[PDB]
RNA sequence: GGGGCCUUAGCUCAGGGGAGAGCGCCUGCUCGCAGGAGGUCAGCGGUUCGAUCCCGCUAGGCUCCACCA
RNA sequence: UGGUGGCGAUAGCGAAGAGGUCACACCCGUUCCCAUACCGAACACGGAAGUUAAGCUCUUCAGCGCCGAUGGUAGUCGGGGGUUUCCCCCUGUGAGAGUAGGACGCCGCCAA
RNA sequence: GCGGUCGCCUCCUAAAAGGUAACGGAGGCGCCCAAAGGUUCCCUCAGAAUGGUUGGAAAUCAUUCGCAGAGUGUAAAGGCACAAGGGAGCUUGACUGCGAGACCUACAAGUCGAGCAGGGACGAAAGUCGGGCUUAGUGAUCCGGUGGUUCCGCAUGGAAG
RNA sequence: GGUAAGAGUCUUGGAGGUAGAGCACUGAUUGGACUAGGGGCCCCUACCGGGUUACCGAAUUCAGUCAAACUCCGAAUGCC
């Protein structure tokens, strides 16, 4: 579960998801990492899912790097009313995540068991996942 | 300990102060006084071109004082700055007076340039 | 003005023979002392601030002013207005004139001090002393408003560094802890 | 079944000011008229150039009008006579 | 207590001016020296 | 306000209970005639309230709701004091 | 669900400069006294030098509506 | 060498040497013109004993700060197409960041 | 229907001139100041550490590091230490008649303005001053009240008006 | 009626901070050293302190992110 406890402004506008990532795009923490391709909302809800679907498995090993934060709420106006007067409650936090952005780093244990992590993970994610690992050129 | 800045140091800010209120270029030129530690120094500038119009000072081999800026004895250049000004033909000036306080002896050159035919 | 005397016929070519110096002149002066204050009024009540200002002129020869707040704090307000505390800057020969009787009568007639500021340099050249009540000098009588008013000094010595300003203060003939 | 919710609180705003420049660069200019409109001094008055009390920049004379700049994030306007 | 006040002259004795005073900073009458465009000269000005 | 209500601030009867059932028992007079325990009172009064075997007679003066000591012995002013 | 009024001692209620009564508990004093235990002032966070006092929100307790097919 | 101006900290901060007999500066005293919410620290006056230690100029360090390419890429005017909360080509423009590099000052006037 | 709102000012939405809507997202104003206004002359802020006796994390004082992390009456943006930011002296320009030329554009209205004359304030002089660093703090006409008036006033002289 | 101003394009010069980028501000942040201060436990506390914390994190710092009401920058087009 995580959210930021102060926010300069409670509404937002929902912004627009053109274009790659604009950092966070290589692997420079872990071994192995999720990069995306498509670009939704992720939802700290899917986060948490996917943190405890690697950490589980992992419960031998190294620690896992959130490389996403949700700090864009998004406001949910409540049901069965009409159109209009005023913009609704905030309701949740989501992270805007474009296609080649790094989200959950892993190091520190094997290969196989680093995919099925990533695996279990990408799972629980809205989006189109591919595996990566750092290139050492270098 | 302590580093305070100079007199000089403070008198920049001063004198850049003090040319912000007058521009100092309408074909009226500036009369610029500098006061030193030992004696005083007295130059004509105007913009753009920077050319020095007239400029004189108690450090000459002529005019033995021999005061040398002390006393009232400053008002001999202070009247022969306004004699090289009324040999090029200079109408007006402004006086630029600088980082100092307008009390002496700078005054003492402005009022033997007033005096003297400079009608500021 | 006999330590201006002083001064300048003993320890001015004393400092130059204790290491080599670039400059024959180069003898660190004295610059200012400032004596705060610094009352509260035992909170905010005594209002008798023109008497607790008049308080400061037999110690410094120069008249105090009072010193008013910058910034309220929420302990002890004090707002922006109501000077309280006196900051006096006394100058010319009179740092003389003072040290000459602070080291003659002043520092021995603490019953407790023997030796301050062994450590308390502020690592530039400073020395800072603190003084409780107004018994230590002598020129305050003992029939005054007896209440407990401490004195502050601050010594602004021009050399720049610790390892100079330490070795002129012991050989002035202010004494130190050691 | 129709629910009511409200309210906005936040449905005010003020009339917008016709902020900006007003000529142009390389324009001949007459005397008095407005440069360009201010709410600070964006852009400093220079030769031939006042500034008003609404910080309005304003031609002294009749000229042409050039921006330059002091430098090094500093703007000028400068009026200079044909 | 900020009320309109208007400034008479003391010679011409018109009403040439209004301003306005606080009266609990200033309850005393205020006298403040102005151009007289009857007189042609800066006269002495009374509230009334 | 009203009668019990003035007793109670002013401190005469601490309880507003035993200051309605005083009234109610036909005790207390405002300006010479007898009131229930809701006559409304003006500061200028002069109040008969009866005790037992007292006949403390005080003087209206203000009218402040505060239920604290501070601002509570300042309205009643005490006239004469019979016992019986 | 939408407006309005409050959340203050164990209970019931008053109230920008640092907050109180009656009852319930004590303290010595022979129908009334002069004093003490207990207060996140429901909670968060902004404006300044401080908020029970001003504000944007969360839970709670009352009051008025939630109508036309 | 001193005074006085113009060039976007390529003009600066930090370290190390050198200068003073002329000039500039500290420095020394208050009797005068003048003073600080107080004070010859600041602003004034009169003096050339002591000095470059500081102020100031010259000489080397690219550490910090500054300027800054070429190519590439993102974006985009216009045209076109899909799998149309977005993506892909074509003609032309073209960032920011980073890198190569530059830089520990030039150009005027007067007096000595 | 009910709830909410109605005028003015600031930011975003607003798409790198201007302008631009919604019961879109955030806030303020119906003032204050005889000075916080004008001029002249000086100065540079907030925080960290060290040292200090009542000072403890903070009352007051010295030092460095401080291009502004302060302040700018009130609130948002723009701007300001060549200070518009702080401190003193003298003052009332917080002015009379104006005003070339401009900005916004249905109109009504609103805003800036070089410069002339009359009288000043400060400053030696140059010069500045027609309110506050700027942008809100305010409403037509009609009808009445007050002061002035070489204006008219119903045959004339006055008066009512 | 004025008459040839109007418009497009090439060239040139400007104003204005959007797309994109970036932390140089304002927030929110993830990791490591660093640890102001708080957490248990033993000597002790009638009370000062000390040890271990595989314990949280206000400062500060090397890195990594994000932003309509953040901008050290900054286009293409539009505008004059």
């Amino acid at each position: 579960m995580l959210l930021p406890k102060r926010v300069k402004y409670r509404r937002e506008h929902r912004g627009k998801m053109r274009g790659r990532a604009k950092g966070g795009t290589e692997v420079h923490f872990g071994e192995f990492g999720i990069q995306a391709l498509e670009a939704s909302w992720i939802t700290n809800r899917q986060i948490e899912a996917a943190r405890i679907a690697m950490t589980r498995y992992m419960k031998r090993g190294g620690k896992v790097w959130i490389k996403i934060f949700p700090s864009k709420p998004y406001t949910a106006k409540p049901l069965e009313v009409r159109m209009g007067s005023g913009k609704g409650a905030p309701e949740g936090w989501v992270a805007v995540v474009k296609p080649g952005k790094v989200l959950f780093e892993i190091s520190g244990v094997s290969e196989e068991v680093a995919r099925e992590a990533l695996r279990l993970a990408s799972h629980k994610l809205p989006i189109k996942t591919k595996f990566v690992k750092r290139e050492e050129i270098g | 300990m302590i580093t305070k800045t100079s007199k000089n140091a403070a008198r920049l800010k001063r004198h850049a102060r003090v040319r912000a209120k007058l521009s100092g270029t309408a074909e009226r030129p500036r009369l610029n006084v500098f006061r030193s530690n030992k004696h005083i120094y007295a130059q004509i500038i105007d913009d753009v071109n920077g050319v020095t119009l007239a400029s004189a000072s108690t450090l000459d081999k002529d005019l033995n004082v021999e005061s040398t800026g002390d006393t009232s004895a400053a008002t001999k250049v202070g009247e022969l700055v306004a004699k090289r000004a009324a040999e090029k033909g200079i109408s007006d000036v402004v006086f630029d007076r600088g980082g100092y306080l307008y009390h002496g002896r700078v005054k003492a050159l402005a009022d033997a340039a007033r005096e003297a035919g400079l009608k500021f | 003005n006999r330590l201006k005397e002083k001064y300048n016929k003993e320890i001015a070519p004393a400092l130059m023979t204790k290491f080599n110096y670039d400059s024959v002149m180069q003898v660190p002066k004295i610059e200012k002392i400032v004596i705060n204050m610094g009352v509260g009024d035992a909170v905010q009540n005594a209002k008798a601030i023109d008497s607790a200002v008049e308080e400061l002129t037999f110690i410094a020869g120069q008249k105090p002013v009072v010193t008013r707040a910058k910034k309220s704090i929420a302990g002890f307000r004090l707002r922006e207005g109501m000077p309280i505390g006196a900051k006096v800057t006394l100058r010319g020969e009179r740092m003389y004139d003072f040290l000459d009787k602070l080291i003659s009568v002043s520092l021995p007639r603490v019953r407790d001090f023997r030796g301050v500021s062994k450590k308390s340099f502020d690592g530039r050249g400073n020395y800072t002393l603190g003084i409780k009540e107004q018994l230590i000098f002598p020129e305050i009588d003992y029939d005054k408003v007896t209440k407990v008013r401490g004195m502050d000094i601050v010594i602004v010595t021009t050399a720049n560094t610790d390892e100079e300003a330490r070795e002129l203060l012991t050989q002035v003939g202010m004494p130190f802890q050691k | 079944s129709k629910k009511g919710v409200g309210s906005t609180k936040n449905g005010r705003d003020s009339e917008a000011k016709r902020l900006g420049a007003k000529r142009a660069d390389g324009q001949f200019v007459t005397g008095g008229s407005i440069l360009y409109r201010q709410r600070g001094t964006k852009i400093y008055p220079g030769e031939n150039v006042g500034r008003g009390g609404d910080d309005t920049l304003f031609a002294k004379i009749d000229g042409t009008v050039k921006f330059e700049r002091f430098g090094r994030d500093r703007k000028k306007v400068s009026v200079y006579p044909v | 207590m900020r009320v309109n006040i208007t400034l008479a002259c003391t010679e011409c004795g018109e009403r040439n001016y209004i301003s306005k005073k606080n009266k609990r900073n200033n309850p005393d009458r205020v006298e403040f020296k102005k151009y007289c465009p009857r007189d042609k000269k800066s006269t002495l000005h009374r509230e009334t | 306000m009203r009668l019990d209500k003035f007793l109670k601030v002013s401190r005469l009867i601490k309880r507003r209970t035993l200051a309605k059932e005083v009234a109610d028992q036909g005790r207390i007079s405002i300006n010479g005639n007898q009131a229930k325990a809701s006559s409304d009172v003006k500061p200028g009064d002069e109040l008969t309230v009866r005790f037992g075997q007292k006949l403390v007679t005080v003087q209206v003066n203000e009218l402040k709701d505060t239920t604290k000591k501070e601002e509570a012995a300042n309205m009643y002013t005490i006239l004469k004091e019979e016992k019986l």
